RNA sequence: GUCUACGGCCAUACCACCCUGAACGCGCCCGAUCUCGUCUGAUCUCGGAAGCUAAGCAGGGUCGGGCCUGGUUAGUACUUGGAUGGGAGACCGCCUGGGAAUACCGGGUGCUGUAGGCUU
RNA sequence: ACAGAAACCUCCCGUGGAGCAGAAGGGCAAAAGCUCGCUUGAUCUUGAUUUUCAGUACGAAUACAGACCGUGAAAGCGGG
RNA sequence: UCUUGGGGCCGAAACGAUCUCAACCUAUUCUCAAACUUUAAAUGGGUAAGAAGCCCGGCUCGCUGGUGUGGAGCCGGGCG
C-alpha cells in the first residue's frame, strides 16, 4: 500500500488557478501583455481584436479591458455571414475573411469613419496598411488577441485579421504569417493569399474529389450540394459576399421575445430537505436491519 | 561527569532543540516513556493520576530517567507487572550547553552541547499513571515518591478524565454505548455525526 | 516622566504637582487620562467644588 | 555586526500569502494612478523589478511622477533626528490606492451639500465631527425580572 | 443498446526495441521497426549512466514508434498470431491498456536479411473510446471521466471478442 | 431558466463519485486536397457535417474531504501602563486598559461585467 | 522480449514535494523550469532616483529620455 | 496487509496451507522548534482630518489619440 497523495493536507495546502485558466481558455501571460496599457496614457483604451474559431464559427470582436471586465466595442460572428449570400463554409479561411471584414465595417460605421477610411475594396491579398489622413479623424488602431491558437502560417485568425486590415482597421502585422508566404525562399506570394481569400483551395478540392472518388465527395461536402455552392462560382459567391458586406455592415438584434417561465434543471435542496433525507435513510437502514433479524 | 542540576533549573535560554544548527548532542538518558500494561484496552484502566508541575523550569533526562524507574518499581511490587501503565508526559528537547574549561577565558565561550532537559510550565502534567480504580492509594504513592527525583514543586492529582482518554470519566460509559466512542486499544476514537452515511451504517450495522 | 505621559501632562496644562484644571470628557479625553492615570487624581466636581 | 544587504530580513515581508502565489491579477495594472495621488506602497516579491527597499514597506506617499510601468513617489522616511521627503520608483505592482483620504473625500462632499442644503433653507447643521460623547441618561427595564445573582465560583484544580 | 460513442478501438500500438547500446545495432533495429510498420523511427537516448548496463547518458540505445489507424491493427494481428491470441490477465494494465513481448521479428512475416541480423520488439496496445482526445488538446483540455474509463476487465473482454483470444491465468 | 466569446474577484468557484440535460450553442466526431506540423493528421494546421450527449461542459446530489463564514475554546493564553504587592527563588496575584489560536459544534458551497444567442 | 532494485516503451495520479551556476531566504507551472529556432539590450548617450549614508565616494540597483538593433504574427519584451 | 522481508511450520511443493514479528498503508495518540508554520495579539510604524480645498467656463501643447480623446499646464469665476 502506498501513501495517498490526495489526503486531507494536499487540499489544506492547495491552490486553485484562475477559473479561466481552469477552464483552459485563457492565457493570462499572454493577456497581461496584450490588455494593459501604459500608466502614462492613463484611460486611453487599448483596442484588441479577439478572433476565436469554434468548430461551426468564427468570433471576431473588438474589446479593451476595464477593471469590472472587458467591454466588447463590435462583434461579428461567422453564422451572421448567410445574410450576404454565404451559406456553407462558416470556419474555412474565405469565411474568416468576411467575418472579419464585417467586423472592421461594422466598427467604421459605428464611428461614422467607414467613407473616410474604405479599406483595400480589391482584394489582392498582398501587405496593405491603412494610414491616417490628415485633417480626419486617426484610423482605429487595434492589435490581434490570437488566443491559444498556433499561430503557424495560415491560421485562419490571420485571414480574420486580413479582413480586418482591408476592412480599414490599423492592425500591425507581417505578411509571414498569410498562406503564401514561402519558408524556403522567405517570400510572399499575394495571388495564394488571394486564392486561400476566395476559398479556391476548397474549390480546387471538390473537383479533385469530384474526379476522384464521387463517394468520398458527397461525404466530404454534402451541405455544399444542398445548397447548390459549386466550384465555378466559389469566388464571385465571396466577392457578392464583400461587396454586400461593405454596403450594409450594421447589425440588427434579433427581437427579444418573452417566453413563458419554465425551469430546464432542478434547484438545490433546502437544509429542511437535505435533513430529513438522512432521518429517512437512518429510520429505514433500522427498519430494513430489524426486519431480517 | 555532568554538572548539579542547579546549575541547568531554570529556563534562561529559548528553546535549542537537536536540529542541523545543533550538532553532535548525546543521547538523551531517558529512551523508554511508556511501560507496564501498555496494550491495556481503554476500560481495563479507569482510574488516572498525574504528577504535575508547579513550577516552570527545566528537568533533566536524567531525572526523567530516574523519576520512570522509581515509580514503576514501586507499582510493579503493589499492582504487579501487568495492572498499569505509565506514561512519562515530558521528553527532553531543549539542550544545554557546556563552556568546558581545563585558557581562552570568555573569549568564544559559546558551548559545546552537555545533554538535554524538558522545559515544563506551571500546571503541565510530567508522567501519568492509569490502573484500576481499587490502586488509587498506590498510583498516590507511586507518584509520591517519583517527586523526590525531581527540582522544585510538583502536585499529585487523580484526573477525572478517564484513563489516557480526553473525556470526562462519569459520562465515557454512556458515550461508549450511544457508539460515540469506539475503542481503538490504549485510547477511543470519536466519532461525530458527520461524513458519509455509510460509515454511520457499518457502525449500526 | 516618561516621554509620552510627559507631553499628555503638558496638554492637560498640568506642568506641576498640585496643579488643577477641569477637563471636559470624551473619547478622546478620557483615553489621555488613562495615559496618565499614575500621575492625577481626577473626578467629578459639584457645584460647589467650582 | 549585520550586512548591509538590500533584501536582509525581507523573509515574510516580501513573501506572497498563503495560497496566494502565482499568476499577479491584472486588475493591479488596470489601476489608474494620477499626480497627486496617495498610495499605500507593499512590496510584492512576484515581480523582482521595481522593488521598493524594505524601509519604504508599509509607508504611504503621494505620486508625483507617472511613467509606462511605475510611479515617482514622495514618501517622508525619518533617518534619526530628521524626516525625509524621498523620491522613490515603485513599480504600479507594489502600491495600491489609499482610503485614507476617501472618508476625508466623503466627508467633504457630504460638509459642501449639507452646507449647500441648510443655507437655502436657513438653517443650521453640523458639519465637524466630535468625540464620542459621554452617553446620556436612560431607564433600564427590569420587565418584572430579577436581574441574576452571580457568585465567584469555587476554584477546582482542572489539571 | 450500448451507445456508439462508447465502443472501444486502439489509439495507438507502441513498438519499442531497446538494443542497449548505440553503434551498428541499433542502427539496424530502427530498419526493421521501418520495416515492420512503414514509418521511419525515432532513437531514444539513455537517461543516466548505469555501469553495470554498459550505457553513458544521453546515449541512444533504443529505438521506438507509434502506428495508429488501419496499420496498427494490421500489425496488431502479426503479433497476436505469434502468440497465438494467448495472453496473461497480468498483461493488463489496470489503465485499460495491455502489450506483449515477441523475440524475432523474423516471425511477424519480415523477410530475413543477413544485413539486419533477428531482434525482439514490444507491443503495447493503447485502447480508447471516442474523446478520449479531450485531455491531448490544448484549448480547454480536460479529464474523460469516471464512467468513460476503460477496466481492466474491460480491455480483458475486448480482448476476447476482438480476436476470439485466450487470457490464460497466472 | 440558461448557454457562447472576452473577462473582474480568483476553491462559497476545488477534488471524488452519482443523477439529469429541452432549444441554440460549445463539443465529441468524419477526412487530409490545400495551409501547416508530426516516428505517427494522436497533438498542431487545414476541409467538413454522417452520427452522439458516451465524455468534456452545465445544473442537482453526498449526515462527502477541502474551502468560506460563525459559535465554543474565552475575557482563557498573551499583553500596555502601576505599586516600598507576595515569594529565598522560580514565578505568581492584584490595579488600569487591549485581547488571541486549535481540538469540538453549526451554517454556506460562486458572485458578477460587456457583447451575442436559445428559451410562449 | 532479453530486462533484474536500477536501461527503454506505454497509460494513470502528481501544488511543485523538481529545476532555476553557487550559500541560504524569497520568487516562479500553457513559467522564471526543459527543448528547439533566431540572435548580441552584456552596444552608444545625458540627466534623475534608490540602497550604505555624512543623506559624500565607490559598488550594486531602480524608473525614464535619446539613438541604433534583436526578437515576435503582434501587444510587447530586452540596454546582462 | 501481500505490495516486500525475519522466524517457523505440513510438505512432493508451488503465491498451496499455517501461523507469527517486522516493516508498509489507514485513521488515532504523547511531546516539541531562535535559524518551522495555517492562525495571530497587545504595544507599535505610515498616512488623512480642507482655502495649496471644492466646483464651474475657457485657452496652450511638439506629449497620448477612432473621437474636441487623454493628461498636464495656464486663465477667469463662485463658494468661508
Ligand atoms: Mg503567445
Ligand atoms: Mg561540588
Ligand atoms: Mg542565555
Ligand atoms: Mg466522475
Ligand atoms: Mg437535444
Ligand atoms: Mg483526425
Ligand atoms: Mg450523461
Ligand atoms: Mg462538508
Ligand atoms: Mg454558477
Ligand atoms: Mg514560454
Ligand atoms: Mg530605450
Amino acid at each position: 500500500f502506498v501513501k495517498v497523495v490526495k489526503n486531507k493536507a494536499y487540499f489544506k495546502r492547495y491552490q486553485v488557478k484562475f477559473r479561466r485558466r481552469r477552464e483552459g481558455k485563457t492565457d493570462y501571460y499572454a493577456r497581461k501583455r496584450l490588455v494593459i496599457q501604459d500608466k502614462n496614457k492613463y484611460n486611453t483604451p487599448k483596442y484588441r481584436m479577439i478572433v476565436r474559431v469554434t468548430n461551426r464559427d468564427i468570433i471576431c470582436q473588438i474589446a479593451y479591458a476595464r477593471i469590472e471586465g472587458d467591454m466588447i466595442v463590435c462583434a461579428a460572428y461567422a453564422h451572421e455571414l448567410p445574410k450576404y449570400g454565404v451559406k456553407v463554409g462558416l470556419t474555412n479561411y474565405a469565411a474568416a475573411y468576411c467575418t472579419g471584414l464585417l467586423l472592421a465595417r461594422r466598427l467604421l460605421n459605428r464611428f461614422g469613419m467607414d467613407k473616410i477610411y474604405e479599406g483595400q475594396v480589391e482584394v489582392t491579398g498582398d501587405e496593405y496598411n491603412v494610414e491616417s489622413i490628415d485633417g480626419q479623424p486617426g484610423a482605429f488602431t487595434c492589435y490581434l488577441d490570437a488566443g491559444l491558437a498556433r499561430t503557424t502560417t495560415g491560421n485562419k485568425v490571420f485571414g480574420a485579421l486580413k479582413g480586418a486590415v482591408d476592412g480599414g482597421l490599423s492592425i500591425p502585422h507581417s505578411t509571414k504569417r498569410f498562406p503564401g508566404y514561402d519558408s524556403e525562399s522567405k517570400e510572399f506570394n499575394a495571388e495564394v493569399h488571394r486564392k486561400h481569400i476566395m476559398g479556391q483551395n476548397v474549390a480546387d478540392y471538390m473537383r479533385y474529389l469530384m474526379e476522384e472518388d464521387e463517394d468520398a465527395y458527397k461525404k466530404q461536402f454534402s451541405q455544399y450540394i444542398k445548397n447548390n455552392v459549386t466550384p465555378d462560382m466559389m469566388e464571385e459567391m465571396y466577392k457578392k459576399a464583400h461587396a454586400a458586406i461593405r454596403e450594409n455592415p450594421v447589425y440588427e438584434k434579433k427581437p427579444k421575445r418573452e417566453v413563458k417561465k419554465k425551469r430546464w434543471n432542478r434547484p438545490k435542496m433546502s437544509l429542511a430537505q437535505k435533513k430529513d433525507r438522512v432521518a429517512q435513510k437512518k429510520a429505514s437502514f433500522l427498519r430494513a436491519q430489524e426486519r431480517a433479524a | 561527569g555532568r554538572r548539579p542540576a542547579r546549575c541547568y533549573r531554570y529556563c534562561k535560554n529559548k528553546p535549542y532543540p537537536k536540529s542541523r544548527f545543533c550538532r553532535g548532542v548525546p543521547d538523551a538518558k531517558i529512551r523508554i516513556f511508556d511501560l507496564g500494561r501498555k496494550k491495556a484496552k481503554v476500560d481495563e484502566f479507569p482510574l488516572c493520576g498525574h504528577m504535575v508541575s508547579d513550577e516552570y523550569e527545566q528537568l533533566s533526562s536524567e531525572a526523567l530517567e530516574a523519576a520512570r524507574i522509581c515509580a514503576n518499581k514501586y507499582m510493579v511490587k503493589s499492582c504487579g507487572k501487568d495492572g498499569f501503565h505509565i506514561r512519562v508526559r515530558l521528553h527532553p528537547f531543549h539542550v544545554i550547553r557546556i563552556n568546558k574549561m581545563l585558557q581562552t577565558g570568555m573569549r568564544g565561550a559559546f558551548g559545546k552541547p552537555q545533554g538535554t532537559v524538558a522545559r515544563v510550565h506551571i500546571g503541565q502534567v510530567i508522567m501519568s499513571i492509569r490502573t484500576k480504580l481499587q490502586n488509587k492509594e498506590h498510583v498516590v504513592e507511586a507518584l509520591r515518591r517519583a517527586k523526590f527525583k525531581f527540582p522544585g514543586r510538583q502536585k499529585i492529582h487523580i484526573s477525572k478524565k478517564w484513563g489516557f482518554t480526553k473525556f470526562n470519566a462519569d459520562e465515557f460509559e454512556d458515550m461508549v454505548a450511544e457508539k460515540r466512542l469506539i475503542p481503538d486499544g490504549c485510547g477511543v476514537k470519536y466519532i461525530p455525526n458527520r461524513g458519509p452515511l455509510d460509515k454511520w451504517r457499518a457502525l449500526h450495522s | 516622566v516618561s516621554p509620552k505621559v510627559r507631553k499628555v501632562l503638558q496638554l492637560l496644562r498640568l506642568r506641576q504637582i498640585f496643579n488643577g484644571t477641569f477637563v471636559k470628557l470624551n473619547k478622546a479625553s478620557i483615553n489621555m487620562l488613562r495615559i496618565v492615570e499614575p500621575y492625577i487624581a481626577w473626578g467629578y466636581p459639584n457645584l460647589k467644588s467650582v | 555586526t549585520n550586512t548591509k544587504g538590500k533584501r536582509r530580513g525581507t523573509r515574510y515581508m516580501f513573501s506572497r500569502p498563503f495560497r496566494k502565489h502565482g499568476v499577479v491579477p491584472l486588475a493591479t495594472y488596470m489601476r489608474i494612478y494620477k499626480k497627486g495621488d496617495i498610495v499605500d506602497i507593499k512590496g510584492m516579491g512576484t515581480v523582482q523589478k521595481g522593488m521598493p527597499h524594505k524601509c519604504y514597506h508599509g509607508k504611504t506617499g503621494r505620486v508625483y511622477n507617472v511613467t509606462q510601468h511605475a510611479v515617482g513617489i514622495v514618501v517622508n522616511k525619518q533617518v534619526k533626528g530628521k524626516i525625509l521627503a524621498k523620491r522613490i520608483n515603485v513599480r504600479i505592482e507594489h502600491i495600491k490606492h489609499s482610503k485614507s483620504r476617501d472618508s476625508f473625500l466623503k466627508r467633504v462632499k457630504e460638509n459642501d451639500q449639507k452646507k449647500k442644503e441648510a443655507k437655502e433653507k436657513g438653517t443650521w447643521v453640523q458639519l465637524k465631527r466630535q468625540p464620542a460623547p459621554p452617553r446620556e441618561a436612560h431607564f433600564v427595564r427590569t420587565n418584572g425580572k430579577e436581574p441574576e445573582l452571580l457568585e465567584p465560583i469555587p476554584y477546582e484544580f482542572m489539571a | 443498446k450500448e451507445n456508439p460513442m462508447r465502443e472501444l478501438r486502439i489509439r495507438k500500438l507502441c513498438l519499442n526495441i531497446c538494443v542497449g547500446e548505440s553503434g551498428d545495432r541499433l542502427t539496424r533495429a530502427a530498419k526493421v521497426l521501418e520495416q515492420l510498420t512503414g514509418q521511419t523511427p525515432v532513437f531514444s537516448k539513455a537517461r543516466y549512466t548505469v555501469r553495470s548496463f554498459g550505457i553513458r547518458r544521453n546515449e541512444k540505445i533504443a529505438v521506438h514508434c507509434t502506428v495508429r489507424g488501419a496499420k496498427a491493427e494490421e500489425i496488431l494481428e502479426k503479433g497476436l498470431k505469434v502468440r497465438e491470441y494467448e495472453l496473461r490477465k497480468n498483461n493488463f494494465s489496470d489503465t485499460g491498456n495491455f502489450g506483449f513481448g515477441i523475440q524475432e521479428h523474423i516471425d511477424l512475416g519480415i523477410k530475413y536479411d543477413p544485413s539486419i541480423g533477428i531482434y525482439g520488439l514490444d507491443f503495447y496496445v493503447v485502447l480508447g473510446r471516442p474523446g478520449f482526445s479531450i485531455a491531448d488538446k490544448k484549448r480547454r483540455t480536460g479529464c474523460i471521466g469516471a464512467k468513460h474509463r476503460i477496466s481492466k476487465e474491460e480491455a480483458m473482454r475486448w480482448f476476447q471478442q476482438k480476436y476470439d483470444g485466450i487470457i490464460l491465468p497466472g
